[PDB]
Parts: structure tokens; C-alpha cells; sequence
């Protein structure tokens, strides 16, 4: 699908005819399973059938269910996608902490050289020398923590040294929640790769089942943190809707220019297909 | 043509 | 018989009396204005087995129930034909009935022959006899229940309406009277669709969730 | 929470007062939030509305979905607050062999012993005298081979010695559907139990994604055949209308007659219990 | 205005917006034949502040909305009585108006008198001209709401009806619509009476119960 469809209005969704059916009081609506990538349900007044999820779930499209205040509650999350992920659990676990440490190093700078190149589109040149140095300085193990470091001198240095990430305010809310629809959309191409999410590529003794996506999704937060810091003077509602705006802009990748969502499941492709070869090839992703 | 499709109030 | 609209999966079919509960109000509101308006909007679609759409003409929708006038010239004259027919069907009564009107007519008729000027006639007959007395039906001192029972007694004469439909009237009637309404709807083979907002209890029907989920319910 | 509530029959749920509603055409029952532990929906003409999901996500609740064939699809997977089953699934990943290959032996030595009794309840002493041999010859890391050595004197004890599981028959098929609706069963037990059905028992074969329930379900096959050997002269519709009605049918469990689903539930349980433990207890079920 | 039967022990007050609720079917519909049937039974009574009897015809009574005709030949009567009044308020505009009619008539009657045929005329009046320009109130209703609206619109409009009453017709329009029905009611001051078989939820009314004893709700 190449449609992300958000649905904060009451309404029963059926499925007809492969067919998704909006039927509302004022209007009804229907709108092809084809071209429907993501489904957001941003209300708790939404109805849905069973045979709808399970034609969701055959069509392999992600469902996100959010709360009353609109944050994303739970998502669905597919047992088989393709007969290739039990073949693929053998491979994970046979996986080497070389190959993991290796390619989590490489994503992680990807990650901060990302940083360094929008500090320098924002022309500082002392902060992404610095974020530069760390990049230049980071090493296996991560004795040193020059991601943390980079990340404190990056969000410090965009809002400000009185800022923190520990702050409730509603920078950090749109930024948990770009990283959580990122997060999503990361999680949703590693269930379409089969391996297990809950398996961190980083820290071994870290449990969690978005680590994977997580690290996935490292490289592309700088992309979030961009909007964030020109809409930060905005309303939360006005943020969200520039956050949802990435969907419909597009990004260059070194081949060419693509969607998000078309990079992200060809990063990820790349990602698991170096994993399971042993670091033939790193995609990288600049901005 | 159009990539995120809203069904609700249009912000 | 079946009725269809957007909000339903399939089209349903209505079949001697049918109560078809909406629970969502909008969904109903908008749903009796697509019934007035019916002719006007394609959304609400009536057809019959042959598929062929019926006209608004042959739709009768009926929503106050004690403000609907019953007494029409079609239904008297098809009811006095009526009462007609059931004067013919006993030879008796007819013969006796023709007797009076003989012996009426003969004393007529001598009044008109002691008179000086020429006058001519030609019969009285049991129709002008039924006409003269004025037959109707009386909805005056009739309470609602009975005026609805009168309105299905009289939907068979009716030619020209296909279906009867009801607006939230079953509000007013007890259940007893429910099941009367129902029992005899079976015996008169008419259709009728009634339109409630909220669910009765003892009856089948076919209940509209907010969710928009058209299901039968036994009660 | 403690009772595991599964919708069968096409019905709605909604979230009321802290109460969960479920209306069903016959009757309407209301259940505490408290009370429930894992639900799972069996069908899909299940209507289920999203605050009701989002009442599960602050309950913790885990919400399974099954398709048609009943086989389970799609699971809800909260950002926060994620449920035990999870957590278990770390202990499946490290499941030792020695735990794995004593399973299996004991899940191959009840099938063969089923399989041997069923032959002596046939009034067949030679046949089943045979396949009780091989059951005490059987051995770990099977060299013998003594369940595919079992397999041709049963199937051709049962059809004859022309039969075989190889050629196409309405028997054959019938085999196939008893085998899917069983691994319908103890696959759908394997999802409430949380562990990945893609990591099998037998170690050799991972190609299908049903291993572990499909290594599992082997000890209760032979209850299918018995059926299918009545039936087997009549049409595959009339064989599948014979086979539909073991899910009525009640069997003898070792400690009380039961039902299938709960002999199939107490059999499951203690399986991953004792794969999680290393070997306290075995469960074996005899026909 | 109040309104008083045998079931009640005082008769209850009704100002602006009510909202009246039977608990009991057999009440509600025998209620709803004493209202048909008022001028024919005098059990169901009104007494206004004045305590006097008032007629059938100064009692609206109105069941279905969509039913019923916002144009009827007394509503247009008064209403083409009213711009003719409005009209003869103003000698100028009057005065304009007969001259124009005056050129119009010259102009057909030169085409009259051009024809071979003899032509006979007596004149032309401003209420054959309203009446030709069809002047009548909008019949475009979107919904029950806008449609139960323009009834309260023509029911404060009609001076001769001292109140409006609706049967069952709170059923059609959402509690929000309620509360913006309710709220112009209270703005325009008119009397309005709603029976309704159960009660609403959100809303101040009157509740009758199955035991014949009435109790206020909100
Ligand atoms: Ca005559
Ligand atoms: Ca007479």
C-alpha cells in the first residue's frame, strides 16, 4: 500500500468485496486494500470486524490502535507473515555479537554523522564538530557512551542547555511520538523480515521488544528532531500534523529519491540480508 | 492521488 | 419485497410485518428523511422480486397515525363495493332487499304519476342505497390502536400502495397489542416495515447497531 | 486475571462501568475486568470496538485474533506495560536439547503406543504386537527410525497394505483434514500459551511454521484414524461431516473423562510448564 | 400555561421549552386520544395565567415533523395579508407600485386594443400580485432539526396558537440537537410540550410514573 488512512471520527468498518468500507451516518466510503499501507485508528469511538483484521492481516497492513488523548495505545502485530521468518529464527540465533556489535557501531554512526549533517544544514559548526569528533571517536562496546553524549549535546544544543529529555513538556511528547510511529512502521518491516524484534543487535541483557526496531530505527530520528524544532513554537495538534506530513514527503536515499516507507523497508531488507551474511554491505542513509 | 488519506475532522 | 441502503451489508428482505430497530439516531433520522424524500435521493432503494424499483406513489409511509385521514373516495367506493358484493353473496337478503326497494319504488312512482307534469325514472339501486346512507369509516372516538388496525384493514384496499411503512409507531402499543398487530398482519399478507428507535422486547426483529451491524434478534 | 474467555459464536463486545459487555443473539453476559486473563477471538464475525482494546491495553490483557481456519493470526501488541507471555518466550529461546529430544522421544512413544493399542482394540495382535516393539525399541536421536517403520504397519493395518499416505485418496485428504483441525487446536493452546510455534520440537525439520504444535498434536492423531478408518468407505464431504463431530465428542483423559479442548488445554499447559522447568513432569494421554 | 387530567394531582405548569415523559403506554396513548380527541372529550383540560378554558383551535398539536406542510391556505392568507399591511404602511412605495401597475396595464391594454378581438379588463391588485409572485415560507428543509425549527418559527409567527405540542418527536434529534432545540425555544420565548414514552437521559423533564405520581428530573 502507498496510503496511510487516519480514521478520528466514530464510524463501523467492515471488509466487502476486498474492499474496506467506511460506513458512517453522514457519508460512507470505500477504499481499496491495495493501496492501503498503514491503518491509524487515532479514537476509541471506531468500530472494526474480525474478518477486516484478518483481511488486514493476510494483506500484511499495520494497524495501530491509539488512546482517547490520540497517543497510540497498541498495534497489531502478525504471527506469520511470510514462511521465510521460521527459517530465518535459526539464523538470528545463530547470529555472532561481532556481526551484532559491528553493524550496530555502523548504524550508530550512521546515526550520528545524521546529526552532524543537520547541524551543519543548521550551521553550527562547532556543535557538529564536536557531534563529528564523537562520531570520529565511537567504538565497539561503547565504553565511552559518545551516542548519549551526542544525543544530550544535540537536543541541548537544538532547545536549548535548560532542555532535557526527561522534560514533560510537548517537545518531548512529539518526540516520543514521531519515535513511536517510526518505531511502528521499523517494528512492522522486522515482522515482515521474521526475526524476532524482542532481539537487540546493541545490549544482550536489555529485554525489550522494540530494541531491534529501535536500533533500527536510530539513523532516522534526526528526520523527527528536523520538524520538531521548526514546529516547536506550534500547537501539539499542529506538530502532530506536520509529523503526519512525513508520510506524503519524500527523502533522497543514495539510489534516488523515495518514500519513507519504501526506505525503510529497504533499509531494513539490506539490514537483515548484511545480518545473515555477515557484513557483506551497510546501507547508509544521509539526509 | 494523494498518500495520507483523512476520514474525521481535517485538522 | 426488499429495501436496501448503504449502511446495510445485503438487502433485506420485508415479508408480512417487519420491525427494524435503529439504535443509532442519526442513522434514523437520516433514514426517514431518505423515506419523505425517497424519490428525490438514490441512497434508500425499494425493489420488489422483479429488482424493478418501486415509485414513491406506490410507497405509503405513514407517521402520525391519528392525523392520517382513512376515509378516501377510492376506499369508500371500493369499500361499498365491497359491502356489495357481501349483499350478493346471500341470495336471501338480496331477494328481500330487492322486495323493499320494489315496494319503494311503486309508491314513488305513483306520486310521480298523480303529479301532472310527465316524469320519468329509471332504478334505485343497493350501490345508491349505500351511498345514500352515507357508509364510512369512523376514526373520531377510535383509539390509536385501532386506528392502525383500521389502516391495515384498509391497506388491501388500497391498489395503488405497495408497502406500508411506519414511523415510531410502535411507541404507543403494549406488547399484547404488538403481537395482535403482528398476527394479524400474517392473516392480511400485507407488508409492513415499522421503524423504531429503540428495541421491543418479545418480538422478532431486526436490530441496527451504532456499530452498523445489522443482526435478528428473537426478542 | 485468571479465566481465559474465547468467543466462539458471532457476537459484540463493549467496555461499560469497568465491565466488559459481550451480547451474543442468545444471551448477553457481562464479566469483570478483573476476572479476565486472555482472551481470544475463534471466528471472525467477532465485533469488537476500540476503547474495549484500549480498556485491554490499561488491563494488560492479551488480545489473540484467529481467521477462519481458526488458526491464530494476529496478536495485540501494547507499547507499554507488555504482557508475561513475552517474558516467557526468552525461556522457549533457551530451551536445552536434552529437554527437547526427551519431549519429543516421549510425544513419538505415546503416538506408537496409541497407535499399538488402537491395532489391539482392531483385534489385530500381530500388527500391534509390532508397533508395540518398535515403541520399546524406540531410542533418542532415533537411528531406528521405528516411527516411520510404525507408520506404513499401521496406515496399512488400517486401509490394507495397498494404502499409503503417499498416493492421492479422499482417505489421504480426510488425514489431512483431521490433522488440520488438530493442529488448529493445539496450535491455537500453543498462542494462548505465548510461545513461537515456529521453533519445533524435532529438531531436524524446520521447514513448517507448526513444528511445535505439530509435534505436539501427534500423540492424539491416531483418534483421527480410528474415525477415518469407519468412515472411509464413504464420500470426503461425508468423512469431513464424521470428523467435525469430534469437537462434540467427549474422550477419557487419564485423571476424568473430558472434552477435547480441555484434555488438549491441560496437555499443552503442562508441556510448556515442564520445557520451562527442564523435564518436572511429562503428560501422557492414552486412547 | 398549565395542563391538568384526572392522573395528576395538580395540574403542572408549562413555560417555554417542557419535556413531559409516561412511563405507562396505556396512559401515554390514551393521553395522545384525549389530545386528538380534545374538543370531543373534556377530561384532558388547559388553563392558561389567565385560568380559561382555551378551543382545539388555539392548540397546535403536531406529531409528525416532516408531515407537516409549512404552507396551508390560512398560513398563506395571513402571510399576504401581512406584506400587503407592510406594503400600505408606506404611501410612497404604494403609490410607485400603482404607478407601475398603471404602466403595465396601459402597455396590455394597447396590446388588447391592437387585436381584432374585443377585449373586456377590470384591474389589477397588489394581493393578485403577491399571489402571482407565489410569496410564500422557504420549504427547504434539510433535516428534522432545520424542519422542526421553521415549526417553531411559523408557531411564534401565528398569534391565534397558545401552544405547540409534540408527540414522540424527540426520538429523531440527538441530545445535542435537544439542547439546541431547548436553548431556542428559551430565546424565543414560545410554549412548547413535548410526549415522550421514556425518559431522556441529560435533560431536565418531567417524569410520570407507572405509579401515576410525577417527579422532576434535572
Ligand atoms: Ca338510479
Ligand atoms: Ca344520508
Amino acid at each position: 500500500g502507498w496510503r496511510t488512512v487516519v480514521v478520528n471520527i466514530h464510524s463501523k468498518l467492515s471488509y466487502k468485496n476486498n474492499h474496506l468500507i467506511f460506513r458512517n451516518s453522514y457519508k460512507t466510503e470505500m477504499i481499496h486494500l491495495s493501496e492501503i499501507d498503514i491503518l491509524l485508528l487515532e479514537t476509541t469511538d471506531i468500530v472494526l470486524t474480525t474478518m477486516l483484521v484478518k483481511r488486514l492481516v493476510d494483506e500484511n497492513i499495520l494497524v495501530i490502535f491509539c488512546d482517547d488523548k490520540r497517543l497510540p495505545t497498541a498495534f497489531l502485530t502478525p504471527y506469520y507473515a511470510r514462511h521465510d521468518s521460521s527459517l530465518q529464527i535459526a539464523r538470528q540465533i545463530a547470529w555472532k555479537e561481532n556481526v551484532k556489535c559491528e553493524v550496530w557501531t555502523a548504524i550508530i554512526a550512521q546515526k550520528i554523522l545524521n546529526q552532524s549533517y543537520y547541524l551543519g544544514e543548521c550551521s553550527f559548526f562547532e556543535k557538529s564538530q564536536s557531534i563529528m569528533e564523537l562520531y570520529h571517536g565511537l567504538e565497539r562496546f561503547d565504553p565511552s557512551n559518545r551516542e548519549g553524549h551526542s544525543a544530550r549535546i544535540y537536543f541541548n544544543t537544538l532547545f536549548g542547555n535548560d532542555f532535557t529529555r526527561e522534560s514533560d513538556n510537548d517537545i518531548n511528547a512529539a518526540l516520543d511520538y514521531g519515535y513511536t510511529l517510526l518505531l511502528s512502521m521499523f517494528a512492522r518491516e522486522v515482522v515482515v523480515c521474521g526475526c524476532m524484534t524482542q532481539i537487540g543487535l546493541k545490549h544482550a541483557n536489555q529485554f525489550n521488544q522494540f530494541n531491534l526496531a529501535s536500533d533500527i530505527m536510530e539513523p532516522f530520528r534526526p528526520i523527527i528532531d528536523r520538524i520538531v524544532y521548526q514546529n516547536r513554537h506550534n500547537n501539539f495538534v499542529k506538530i502532530k500534523k506536520e509529523l503526519f506530513s512525513i508520510f506524503s514527503e519524500t527523502y533522497l536515499y543514495n539510489g534516488k529519491e523515495m518514500y519513507l516507507s519504501n526506505i525503510v523497508s529497504d533499509y531494513t531488507k539490506k539490514v537483515i540480508k548484511a545480518l545473515n551474511q555477515l557484513g557483506e554491505e551497510i546501507p547508509e542513509f544521509r539526509i | 492521488e494523494e498518500r495520507l488519506v483523512f476520514l474525521g475532522d481535517n485538522y | 419485497m426488499k429495501i436496501n441502503f448503504s449502511l446495510l451489508d445485503e438487502p433485506m428482505e420485508v415479508n408480512l410485518g417487519t420491525v427494524l430497530v435503529i439504535e443509532d439516531v442519526s442513522v434514523f433520522a437520516q433514514l426517514v428523511k431518505e423515506f419523505y424524500q425517497y424519490d428525490e435521493q438514490s441512497n434508500l432503494t425499494i425493489f420488489d422480486s422483479k429488482i424493478r424499483s418501486i415509485r414513491s406513489s406506490e410507497l405509503l409511509l405513514i407517521t402520525d397515525i391519528l392525523g392520517y385521514d382513512i376515509n378516501t373516495s377510492q376506499v369508500l367506493k371500493l369499500l361499498h363495493t365491497d359491502i356489495v358484493s357481501q349483499l350478493n353473496d346471500k341470495p336471501e337478503v338480496r331477494s328481500e332487499i330487492d322486495s323493499l326497494v320494489s315496494l319503494i319504488t311503486d309508491i314513488i312512482m305513483a306520486e310521480c304519476i298523480e303529479n301532472e307534469l310527465d316524469i320519468e325514472y329509471d332504478e334505485i339501486t343497493l350501490l345508491e342505497l349505500i351511498k345514500a346512507l352515507g357508509v364510512r369509516i369512523e376514526t373520531k372516538s377510535c383509539t390509536v390502536f385501532e386506528k392502525i388496525f383500521e389502516i391495515l384493514q384498509i391497506f388491501k384496499y388500497l391498489v395503488k400502495k405497495r408497502i406500508l411503512v411506519f414511523v415510531n409507531s410502535l411507541s404507543y402499543f403494549s406488547k399484547d397489542e404488538i403481537y395482535q398487530i403482528l398476527e394479524y398482519t400474517k392473516l392480511s399478507q400485507a407488508d409492513v416495515l415499522f421503524l423504531e428507535p429503540r428495541q421491543i422486547e418479545g418480538i422478532q426483529q431486526f436490530i441496527l447497531d451504532k456499530d452498523y451491524i445489522l443482526m435478528p434478534y428473537n426478542n
